[PDB]
Formats: C-alpha cells, sequence, structure tokens
C-alpha cells in the first residue's frame, strides 16, 4: 500500500551540497524510522542514517563525519537526505526505505524508496562523439565517446534491429568522460545489401545521432 | 563497526535447484539480521527479518536460519524471478551494515566467446585518437581475461572493459575492452592484438589486424 | 469531545502525537516553588478558524512571535516561564498519537503503532497499539 516516492537524478561539481528528498505515497509516514542508503556504482549497500519522524530522533553512520543531515516535514509525509562537501567517491544511487518496526533505527526496511542517482563531478554537460565500429556472420557497433553525464540511450534500426544487440554498460574514463561501445551480430551476406544504422541519444546535451555504420 | 562477509559471492544454478547463500558477522548480531533481493536498477526487496521471519507477501520457498554469527538463506526450488543479488543486513548496532552481495545467476553450457577486432574509425583519428576495440560476444562462464599487444609488447593501464548482464535469450555474456593510445603512438606500431583467455577454447585465442591493412 | 482516558500506556514505549486537533486542553500547571497567577487561565485549548489554529487561553506562572497553525490542528505550545517538567494533556476523538519502543527495546509489531480515541457505544475510549516491547 505505502510507498516511496524519491526526486529525480542530480548532477552536482565537487564541494556542493545535494538535497535528496523521499516522499510516502498512499498513506503518511507515521513514527516508522525513515532511513537511507546508497550504492555505489557496482557496488554494495551502505548505510548512511535514518530519522523518526515525529520524535525527530536521527543516527548517523560516523564514516561521513558530520556531512549527512536528515529531516522530515511529518505535514508533506516527506524526508529529506543532504549531504554535504560532496566528493567523487559520493556517486551513488541513494534509497530511502522504512522501517519494519517502531523499533527506533536500528531495524529492517521494509519500503524502499525507486533510488536518486546522484553523480558528483568536475566535468561538464558534453555530446558523444559516435564513431563507426566497421564491419558466416559479422560483428559492427558504434562506439558513443566522451559524453557527459549518463545517461545515453542506443537503438539500431529505429528499434527494427534487436537480435543480436549488446549495449555494453559505459565505463567513466580517466577524463571524467563516460564511453559505451553498442554492438551488434548480422549475417555477413547482408552488409551489401543492408544498411545498419545505430541510433543514440543524450538527452542531458540534446544531442541525437543517426550514423550509419559502413564497411570500410 | 560489524562486518558481515557473504559467500560465495557468485553461484550459478538452474531452475529447480537449492540455493544457500550464507552471511557470517564479525561479532554477534543476535538475530538481528535480513535478507534482502536486487535486481539491476531497481530497489532492494526485504524477503527475511529477524534471521528466519518471511516477510508479507514473499514466496515460502525463501526461508532463512541463524544466530550469532552465522546466517543463511535457502531458496528450496529456484523459479526465474530468483535470479538476481542478494543482501544480508545486521541491526544489532550501529552502524547498520551489509554485506557484499552474492549474485545468484543462470548455469548453461559452456560456450566460447566468438572474438572480433576493430581498428580506430578513420573519423576518429582526425580528432587525435584512437580507440582499438576487442568483443568477446556470447560466452558462457563469465570468468574470461583479455590481453592487449601493440607489436607484440603486452600492454598494461591503457585499456577497459565491461561486461553485459545475461542474455534474456540464451544466458550468455558479452565482453568489450577498449584500448586507447594517442594517434602518434598508433601510427607508430603496426601489429594490434587481443589475446582472450576463456575455459571454452582449448587454448588462448588471439585476433589481430595490421594498421592500414 | 474529550476523552476521559489517556493514550494507553506501553510498557517500555512512549507516545507523541504529531499535532493537536481543536478541542485540545493543556493544564496551566506550575514549577514547584511557582503558583498559577490569580484569575489566571487554568488550561490552554487549541481553537480555529478557517484561515489557523492557535492555543487560546495562555498559561502563565520568551519568543515574541508565537505563530499560529494551519487550521484543524495545533502545534506543541512554546514553553511559558517557569512550568512544570511534565505536561499533562486532553485530548479529544480523533485525536491520534504514535508509539515509539525506548531506545534498547524492540518490537515484534509489524508496520505503524498507532492510537486513536473513538466515541464508541456512547463512551470515548483509545484503540489499542497491538505492541509489546521487549
Amino acid at each position: 500500500q505505502v510507498q516511496l516516492v524519491q526526486s529525480g537524478a542530480e548532477v552536482k561539481k565537487p564541494g556542493s551540497s545535494v538535497k535528496v528528498s523521499c516522499k510516502a505515497s498512499g498513506g503518511t509516514f507515521s513514527s516508522l524510522a525513515i532511513s537511507w542508503v546508497r550504492q555505489a556504482p557496482g557496488q554494495g549497500l551502505e548505510w548512511m542514517g535514518g530519522i523518526i519522524p515525529i520524535f525527530g530522533t536521527a543516527n548517523y553512520a560516523q564514516k561521513f563525519q558530520g556531512r549527512v543531515t536528515i529531516t522530515a516535514d511529518e505535514s508533506t509525509s516527506t524526508a529529506y537526505m543532504e549531504l554535504s562537501s560532496l566528493r567523487s567517491e559520493d556517486t551513488a544511487v541513494y534509497y530511502c526505505a522504512r522501517g519494519g518496526s517502531v523499533s527506533g533505527t536500528l531495524v529492517d526496511f521494509d519500503i524502499w524508496g525507486q533510488g536518486t542517482m546522484v553523480t558528483v563531478s568536475s566535468a561538464s554537460t558534453k555530446g558523444p562523439s559516435v564513431f563507426p565500429l566497421a564491419p558466416g556472420t559479422a560483428a559492427l557497433g558504434c562506439l558513443v565517446k566522451d559524453y557527459f553525464p549518463e545517461p545515453v540511450t542506443v537503438s539500431w534500426n529505429s528499434g527494427a534491429l534487436t537480435s543480436g544487440v549488446h549495449t555494453f554498460p559505459a565505463v567513466l574514463q580517466s577524463s571524467g568522460l563516460y564511453s559505451l561501445s553498442s554492438v551488434v551480430t548480422v549475417p555477413s551476406s547482408s552488409l551489401g545489401t543492408q544498411t545498419y544504422i545505430c541510433n543514440v541519444n543524450h538527452k542531458p546535451s540534446n544531442t541525437k545521432v543517426d550514423k550509419k555504420v559502413e564497411p570500410k | 563497526d560489524i562486518q558481515m562477509t557473504q559467500s560465495p559471492s557468485t553461484l550459478s544454478a538452474s531452475v529447480g535447484d537449492r540455493v544457500t547463500i550464507t552471511c557470517r558477522a564479525s561479532q554477534s548480531i543476535s538475530s538481528w539480521l535480513a535478507w534482502y533481493q536486487q535486481k539491476p536498477g531497481k530497489a532492494p526487496k526485504l524477503l527475511i527479518y529477524k534471521a528466519s521471519s518471511l516477510e508479507s507477501g514473499v514466496p515460502s520457498r525463501f526461508s532463512g536460519s541463524g544466530s550469532g554469527t552465522e546466517f543463511t538463506l535457502t531458496i528450496s526450488s529456484l523459479q526465474p524471478d530468483d535470479f538476481a543479488t542478494y543482501y544480508c543486513q545486521q541491526y544489532n548496532i550501529y552502524p547498520i551494515t551489509f554485506g557484499g552481495g552474492t549474485k545468484v545467476e543462470i548455469k548453461r553450457t559452456v560456450a566460447a566467446p566468438s572474438v572480433f577486432i576493430f581498428p580506430p574509425s578513420d573519423e576518429q583519428l582526425k580528432s587525435g585518437t584512437a580507440s582499438v576495440v576487442c568483443l568477446l560476444n556470447n560466452f558462457y562462464p563469465r570468468e574470461a581475461k583479455v590481453q592487449w599487444k601493440v607489436d607484440n609488447a603486452l600492454q598494461s593501464g591503457n585499456s577497459q572493459e565491461s561486461v553485459t548482464e545475461q542474455d534474456s535469450k540464451d544466458s550468455t555474456y558479452s565482453l568489450s575492452s577498449t584500448l586507447t593510445l594517442s594517434k602518434a603512438d598508433y601510427e607508430k606500431h603496426k601489429v594490434y592484438a587481443c589475446e582472450v583467455t576463456h575455459q571454452g577454447l582449448s587454448s588462448p585465442v588471439t585476433k589481430s589486424f595490421n594498421r592500414g591493412e | 469531545e474529550l476523552c476521559d482516558d489517556d493514550p494507553p500506556e506501553i510498557p517500555h514505549a512512549t507516545f507523541k502525537a504529531m499535532a493537536y486537533k481543536e478541542g485540545t486542553m493543556l493544564n496551566c500547571e506550575c514549577k514547584r516553588g511557582f503558583r498559577r497567577i490569580k484569575s489566571g487561565s487554568l488550561y490552554m485549548l487549541c481553537t480555529g478558524n478557517s484561515s489557523h489554529s492557535s492555543w487560546d487561553n495562555q498559561c502563565q506562572c520568551m519568543q515574541p512571535v508565537d505563530q499560529a497553525s494551519l487550521p484543524g490542528h495545533c502545534r506543541e505550545p512554546p514553553p511559558w516561564e517557569n512550568e512544570a517538567t511534565e505536561r499533562i494533556y486532553h485530548f479529544v476523538v480523533g485525536q491520534m498519537v504514535y508509539y515509539q519502543c525506548v531506545q534498547g527495546y524492540r518490537a515484534l509489531h509489524r508496520g505503524p503503532a498507532e492510537s486513536v480515541c473513538k466515541m464508541t457505544h456512547g463512551k470515548t475510549r483509545w484503540t489499542q497499539p497491538q505492541l509489546i516491547c521487549t
């Protein structure tokens, strides 16, 4: 019944603060603890802290060194998590979660928010450059390079081609920009007749590229 | 802090199998342990609380046992919805801590990778950087090693890789590795090769190209 | 409108209101050695209209502005000088209070632990939170 709806993705510079919200939908907070747990890309879960609504009592993980503040607005059933002096290591999906019982903040988490991606980086918005990966079976693709922030989307032949497609997770380069590759295997006998197009969209920079991948 | 150690880190199983995941605490946590399931891009879901109490709405094929420092999560007769990562959590004392996760993946027959190598495009070369890409396609199991060589000189520190999740149709993995060089260094060498090690191959396979050929 | 009984006491737990309904009363109690002012109010009463709620008939035994709340509910009244350490509240029908185990105690009860004052069979009664703190 009760659900938790979190605020949208944030892109932040190092040294700044971020304030994420967690709103109860289809109910109220009651006195059940509202806690925050984060997960860095490809890593496990890490507890940050929790607050008891109405009572106002909050507990935090000492490793945050006072950088986390958790508050609750009982009238609007919204909890907030503010993380100050952001650094690249704070890049993570942040979740809010309700406690299973009125046992303070040392509880199991029975209801979770959908998550809020927070990216901390010195990089500025930049659309990708799209390079071809030129071709029994042939492999071809696109290298979607040097963009920021995530995400990019890739389709092939405007969605008409899905068989044999593999779109890899993006990697963060040492430059601070992301790179993503998307490939597809096709019959070599089709290369003289068919045109394969990778359609790349990067909504943060309003960039849209439809790259024909030609047999070099 | 209490350190929660989960094992195995990963396990391969089929629909119908029984899986046992273990969580060990560095100190006693009484029975204040919970288990969660998490699918990629989604929030964790509570399965069990207080070491053995099944959460409302969670199927009875999930059961938890343990006390003190040793706990297990057992899934009897695994179903397609159960391939996911599982985490344990202690809430005996602050700070609340989680285990490192156990990925439950689909067992299938061994499949050697189909390997492809791509030189940098002429369009990319026009901007001063060269990306050479090696593709390892539709292999099983996930363990695969890629080794880059330029004129037989082994490369280190100049490559990045990423792997897909198990394919929804054939349960294989695919991996892409990218070797990054300056256009100046790229034009100074001729042979570009990627050597792939995988248990489906009788010996490592090398795919290569000659620059300008 | 007042509930004769105080909300249920749960061993090793405390309760608190999120906001006080209109009609809630609070005794004008004073600290040891201090007495209630002559001809003064014996109770503060939460009142309201279409624009705001507030406490009427102020107690007497710091901040110049005592902000009103939105209609239908009052906030915790600010402390008055030489006030007793314990607050004696008298709630009305429809009032909800919320429970939490005291730190070091835990509940097997799943979900919210609340009590509401209801008018049942011509008399007021608080619902029983199904809460045990161990």
